RNA sequence: UUGUUACAAUACACAUUUUUUGGCACCUGGACGGGAAGAGACUUUUUAUAAAGUGAGACGUCGCGACCCUCGCACUGGAGUCGUUCUUGACUUUUACUUUGGUCGCUUGAUGUUUCUCUUCCCGUUCG
C-alpha cells in the first residue's frame, strides 16, 4: 500500500506511540526489563534492540526458572551475558521500578 | 476453495477439539470460512446426546479439520 | 552482570552492598592483573599488594 | 594389506533386495580384493567404513578371522564367504547383525563354531555350505544346540520340531576349479583334457584358466 | 450464496443474541450479542456470559468484551 | 560419516538422503528431489521411523541401543510446517545401473 | 544359447514366503558374483527369479555352481536367461 | 513450486494423506489446491484410535496435512526436469 | 525488518541455540536465511538432565534427538552431535550469544 | 572468440485464518535376558471344602505352519517421430492393471497401541 519510505516513518511512529514504547522507554534509559516468557522461564535483561515482531536483543541476562523434585519444588538461576529472544515466545513484558 | 460442488447438500465438518457438526452448506470465502444451515453438533447417539445448533452458523476456517459431503 | 542491582535515577554505578562491593572488587582485580600478567608476562599470583596497589594507580 | 585407503574407495550403492520395491538399503562391496587379517592395520582401517552400511560384501577375500566390527550397529548382512575363517568367535559380529554367509571357508570341528553362543539374539540366519564342518556327523543338530532362535542354516528353513528338540540337551583357488570340473559334462571334461595337452603358450594357459573357472 | 462475512453482519445488525464456541478452550463457551465485526474476524460481545460445559445457570457475568477472532471456532443463533 | 560443504544449503542438497525431523518425534528418511519457500519437502524412497513409548523409556540417563518402528512411503511431500530440523544421512551415490559391466 | 549378465532361476519352493526367497536368493548366489538386481514377479510368472550379475564371469560360475543345488527344501535349477533385465 | 506442482500432477491417482490429529485418509485425488487443500474419492479413513472406516468423499483443509504420499511412478513425471 | 539481519552478521561464531523442545544446540553458525532457517556446523545438541526425566513432557524431545542418527554411547545427559544440521527458523526460542561480542557494531 | 533475443535468478518485501513470529504447558552380592518351579491373586461347576485353566479387560501389523489356484524367459507392453542396420539408442501418445490369492491353527513367534488396581533353581552378559 505505502511506499517504502513512509513505512520506515511509519514503524518510527508506531515504536514510539504503539504499545511497543514501554521496551523502547527501557532500552532509551538503559534500566532491565522482566520477561516472562511462554515456556514459564522469566527472563530478566537489559535491551538493546526490539523490532516488529518484538525479537528483542538483551544484554546483562538472568533468567529464572522452577523445576520439581517430587514433593519439593526448587528454583534455578541461570546468567547469561548476550542473548537474542524469538520474539512470538513472549507472554508479558514488565518495566521494574 | 473448490466447495462450488458441494452447494447446500449435507456435509460433516470436523472441527479443532474433537468435536464435529453436520449441516446444509450454505456458502463459504478464501479461508473457508464455512456457512452452514439447520447445524446439528453430532455429539454421539442422536435422541438424547445431539444438540441443534441455530438457525444460522457460521465456522471459522482455522478450525475446520476436514469436511465429508455425506450426501453424494 | 545482576539486573536485580538496579541504578538509581540520581546515581551513576550499581547499588552494590558492602559485600558485594568486595565481590566486584576482588573480580576487577583479577580482571586487571591477568592482562597486566599477559602482557609483561609475570606471575600474578606471586605479586604483593603494594606492588598490586602501583598497578592499579598506574605508577610509571 | 588391509589399509585405511581401500575402505574410502570401497564401490557402493543402493539395492532393493531386502525389500523388492525401493532402494533403501546400501552395500559396501570389499570383495575380490585378497585383503587378510593383520592385528594392528585392520581395526584402524574399518573406522573409515561409511556410515550407513546395510550390507558388507567381504567375499572371495583372504581374512583368517571375523574383522571386529563388533560395536557397528546399521550392518545387517555381513557375506563372509569364500575366506579362511577358522572360528566364528561371535562377539565381533555387529550388534543388530540379522543375515551371516560364511559359505566355503575353512571351519573344521565343533569347537570352533563354539563361539557362536556369544552372536546376537536378533541374528536369524545362518549360512555354512561347502564347509568341512558340514560334513561332520549330525552337525545342524549340533549348530541348532549354539543359537536355538535362529531361523535358517544353509537355507534349510528351522522348523518348529528342531528348535523344540534343541531344550532337550539340558534335561585353495583351485577349489573352484575342481568345483566346475566336478559338475561338467563328461564329454567336455574329455575336450578340456585334449586341450590342456594341446595347449601352446601362456596366454592359451591363461584363456583355458578361464575355461576351467568359467 | 451468502458470504460467511455477510451473514456475521447479518448476525449483527439484527441484534439477535449469539453462542460462540472457543478454539482449545472446550470447557467453556461464550453468549451475548454482537455489536462490532472485522476483517480479521475479531468480535465485540455485549452482555456477555461465559457457560460452562452446560448451560446458563453455571455461567459468570462478563460486561462488554472484545473476543479476539484468534479464539473463534463457531458463531452461532 | 559423511561430511557437507560448511557453504551448503538446502538448494544444494537435491538427491542426498535427509533424515527429516518433525514436531511429533517422527522422523523421515528420504532422497530430496525438490523443496519450495515454506520448505514443503519432497523426498523420494522414503522411511518414517519413530522411537515406540515401549522403549523410549530406555533413553532415559543411566551397550545402548533401540527398536525403532520403520515405515515405508512413496515419493512423500512433507508440508514445512511440521518440519522441526533436518539432518544429512549421506551423499548422491551411484546407481547399480552404472556398475553393470558389459 | 547365449552367456550373458542375467540367470533365470527356474524352481524355486512355492510355500516359502516371497521375501526371504529374495534375501536368500541374495545370499546364496551372492558368494559367486555381486549381485545386483533379484527380479521376482509371481503373478506374471510363479516360481521364478530373474538374478543379474556384475560380470559375465560371476554369471557363468553361478550358473555352473548352482545348477541342481537345494534350496529350501527343492534341487534348484539355473540357467542363462534370453534377454537382459530392463528395470535393473 | 515443485512440492504444488507435483500434488497437481497427482489428479486421478490414489494418495495417502496424514494429518496432525493422527488420522489418515487413502483414495484418488479429485482436485488439489495451491493451499494443498485435497479431494479425495472413495476413501480408506482410520482414526488416531486406529479404528478403520470407508466413507464417499471428503475434503481436507492445508493445514491439518502432515504429509502427503504419491504414486512412486511421478519420480519421472517431467516436472523434475530442468 | 531489522534484526534477522543482526544475525545474518554472526557467521562462523559459536552460538547456542535453544528450541521450543528445550533441546539446547551448541553450533558454530553458517547461515541465518531471512526467515531465520539457521545452518549449524560441528554440532552438539543436548536435553539437560533435569527436564529430561519427565518422560511425558519430554517423549518428543528425546525420541527426535535420538532420530537424528548421533545420539552417543550415552556417556551423560543425552548429547548428540553431528556435522550439519539445517534448523527451520520458528523452532529457535532463544540464541545465546559469544561472551565477547560488541554487539553495537551490528 | 563475441553479441542480440526469450525464460528462470537474486537483493527487496513478508506478526491478524492455509506453512516461518507458537494452544503451549502440566501431566560374596547388585543389574539385564532364556527355561523350569512355588506362594499369592483371577475365571468356571458347587456351598456356609472337592475339580479344570491363567496383575486383568480391548484393538491393529509383520511373521510361522497346514490346505486349495500352478507348469513357466519375466520387468510397462502396443502405435508413431528420427541416427545406425536384419531391430538397437533418444522423444510424444492410448490402454488397465503392474503387488499369486481364498480359508484355518497362533492354548500366542514376535510387535505396536487403549481401560482399571513376591520369591527359588540353573544358564548366559557385566560391575568390584
Amino acid at each position: 500500500e505505502l511506499s517504502r519510505a513512509e513505512l520506515e516513518e511509519l514503524e518510527e511512529f508506531e515504536f514510539k506511540h504503539g504499545p511497543m514504547s514501554l521496551i523502547n522507554d527501557a532500552m532509551v534509559t538503559r534500566t532491565p526489563v522482566i520477561i516472562s516468557l511462554r515456556n514459564n522461564h522469566k527472563i530478566i535483561a537489559r535491551v538493546k534492540a526490539f523490532d516488529r515482531h518484538c525479537n528483542m536483543v538483551l544484554e546483562n541476562v538472568k533468567e529464572l526458572w522452577t523445576e520439581k523434585k517430587g514433593k519439593n519444588v526448587i528454583n534455578r538461576e541461570r546468567f547469561i551475558s548476550k542473548l537474542f529472544l524469538r520474539g512470538d515466545s513472549v507472554i508479558v513484558v514488565l518495566k521494574t521500578p | 476453495p473448490e466447495l462450488k460442488k458441494y452447494m447446500d447438500k449435507k456435509i460433516l465438518l470436523n472441527i479443532n477439539g474433537s468435536r464435529k457438526v453436520a449441516g446444509i452448506l450454505r456458502g463459504y470465502d478464501i479461508f473457508l470460512n464455512v456457512v452452514l444451515d439447520d447445524a446439528m453438533e453430532i455429539n454421539g447417539e442422536d435422541p438424547a446426546n445431539n444438540h441443534q445448533l441455530g438457525l444460522q452458523t457460521v465456522i471459522r476456517g482455522n478450525s475446520i479439520i476436514s469436511l465429508e459431503a455425506l450426501d453424494a | 552482570s545482576d539486573p536485580t542491582i538496579t541504578i538509581k535515577s540520581y546515581h551513576l554505578w550499581p547499588s552494590f552492598t558492602d559485600e558485594q562491593w568486595i565481590t566486584i572488587e576482588s573480580q576487577m582485580r583479577d580482571l586487571i592483573l591477568t592482562e597486566y600478567g599477559r602482557k609483561y608476562n609475570v606471575n600474578i599470583s606471586a605479586l604483593t599488594q603494594t606492588e598490586i596497589k602501583d598497578i592499579i594507580l598506574g605508577q610509571n | 594389506k588391509f589399509t585405511p585407503s581401500i575402505v574410502i574407495d570401497a564401490p557402493q550403492y543402493y539395492v532393493d533386495h531386502f525389500n523388492g520395491k525401493y532402494n533403501v538399503d546400501k552395500c559396501v562391496i570389499l570383495r575380490d580384493l585378497q585383503l587378510e587379517t593383520d592385528s594392528e592395520s585392520m581395526p584402524s582401517s574399518l573406522k573409515h567404513l561409511t556410515k550407513p552400511t546395510h550390507i558388507l560384501d567381504l567375499t572371495n577375500n583372504d581374512l583368517i578371522m571375523i574383522p571386529d566390527l563388533s560395536r557397528r550397529d546399521d550392518i545387517h548382512t555381513l557375506l563372509l564367504g569364500r575366506n579362511n575363517i577358522v572360528e566364528v568367535d561371535g562377539r565381533l559380529l555387529p550388534m543388530n547383525v540379522q543375515n551371516l554367509t560364511l559359505s566355503n571357508n575353512s571351519i573344521r570341528r565343533f569347537e570352533d563354531l563354539q563361539r557362536l553362543r556369544r552372536a546376537p539374539r536378533t541374528l536369524k540366519n545362518l549360512t555354512l555350505i561347502g564347509n568341512q564342518v558340514c560334513h561332520l556327523a549330525n552337525y545342524r543338530e549340533h549348530v541348532l544346540r549354539l543359537v536355538p532362535h535362529l531361523e535358517t542354516l544353509d537355507f534349510q528353513n528351522v522348523t518348529a520340531e528342531e528348535r523344540k528338540s534343541a531344550m532337550s540337551f539340558p534335561r585353495k583357488t583351485m577349489e573352484i576349479m575342481n568345483l566346475v570340473v566336478s559338475k561338467m559334462t563328461v564329454e567336455r571334461r574329455n575336450e578340456l583334457k585334449k586341450q590342456l595337452a594341446e595347449a601352446t603358450s601362456l596366454e592359451e594357459i591363461a584363456r583355458l584358466e578361464k575355461l576351467l573357472s568359467g | 450464496m451468502v458470504p460467511p462475512i455477510n451473514c456475521i453482519f447479518n448476525f449483527l445488525q439484527q441484534q439477535t443474541p449469539v453462542t460462540i464456541w472457543l478454539f482449545e478452550q472446550i470447557g467453556i463457551r461464550i453468549k451475548g450479542k454482537i455489536v462490532g465485526f472485522d476483517e480479521f474476524m475479531n468480535v465485540v460481545i455485549d452482555e456477555a456470559v461465559e457457560i460452562p460445559v452446560e448451560d446458563v445457570e453455571k455461567g459468570t457475568p462478563l460486561g462488554k468484551i472484545l473476543l479476539k477472532g484468534d479464539n473463534i471456532t463457531l458463531i452461532t443463533s | 560419516k559423511i561430511q557437507v560443504a560448511h557453504s551448503s544449503r538446502l538448494a544444494n542438497l537435491i538427491d542426498y538422503k535427509l533424515r527429516v525431523l518433525t514436531q511429533d518425534g517422527r522422523v523421515y528418511i528420504g532422497q530430496l528431489m525438490a523443496f519450495d519457500k515454506h520448505m514443503n519437502l519432497v523426498l523420494n524412497e522414503c522411511i518414517e521411523e519413530r522411537v515406540p513409548k515401549t522403549q523410549l523409556d530406555k533413553l532415559r540417563p543411566r551397550t545402548l541401543n533401540i527398536k525403532v518402528e520403520k515405515r515405508v512411503l512413496g515419493l512423500t511431500i512433507l508440508r514445512g510446517e511440521q518440519i522441526l530440523s533436518t539432518v544429512v544421512e549421506d551423499k548422491p551415490l551411484l546407481s547399480k545401473k552404472e556398475r553393470l559391466v558389459r | 544359447t547365449e552367456a550373458k549378465n542375467t540367470l533365470y532361476v527356474s524352481q524355486l519352493n512355492e510355500k516359502i514366503n516371497m521375501q526371504r526367497l529374495r534375501v536368500n536368493l541374495f545370499l546364496l548366489f551372492a558368494t559367486f558374483g555381486e549381485v545386483l538386481k533379484v527380479s521376482m514377479n509371481f503373478k506374471k510368472q510363479r516360481g521364478q527369479a530373474f538374478i543379474t550379475m556384475r560380470t559375465i564371469d560371476q554369471a557363468s560360475l553361478a550358473q555352473i555352481s548352482l545348477n541342481g543345488e537345494r534350496f529350501f527344501g527343492k534341487p534348484l535349477k539355473v540357467e542363462f536367461s534370453k534377454s537382459e533385465t530392463k528395470t535393473l | 513450486g515443485i512440492p504444488v506442482k507435483l500434488l497437481n500432477e497427482a489428479q486421478g491417482h490414489i494418495v495417502s494423506l496424514e494429518l496432525t490429529t493422527g488420522a489418515t485418509y487413502r483414495g484418488k485425488l479429485v482436485e488439489s489446491e495451491d493451499s494443498m487443500n485435497v479431494q479425495l474419492r472413495d476413501v480408506i479413513a482410520t482414526e488416531p484410535q486406529g479404528a478403520v472406516t470407508h466413507m464417499d468423499q471428503i475434503f481436507v483443509r492445508g493445514s491439518q496435512i502432515k504429509f502427503i504420499v504419491v504414486p512412486d511412478l511421478l519420480k519421472n513425471a517431467p516436472l523434475f526436469k530442468k | 525488518m531489522k534484526l534477522v539481519n543482526f544475525l545474518k552478521k554472526l557467521r562462523n561464531e559459536q552460538v547456542t541455540i535453544e528450541l521450543k523442545n528445550g533441546t539446547t544446540v551448541w553450533g558454530t553458525l553458517q547461515s541465518v536465511s531471512p526467515q531465520m532457517n539457521a545452518i549449524l556446523t560441528d554440532v552438539k545438541l543436548t536435553l539437560p538432565q533435569p527436564r529430561l526425566n519427565k518422560l511425558n513432557s519430554n517423549g518428543i524431545a528425546m525420541a527426535s534427538l535420538y532420530l537424528t542418527g548421533g545420539q552417543q554411547p550415552t556417556a551423560s545427559d543425552n548429547i548428540a552431535s553431528l556435522q550439519y544440521i539445517n534448523i527451520r527458523g520458528n523452532t529457535i526460542r532463544q540464541i545465546i550469544l559469544p561472551d565477547s561480542l560488541n554487539l553495537d557494531s551490528l
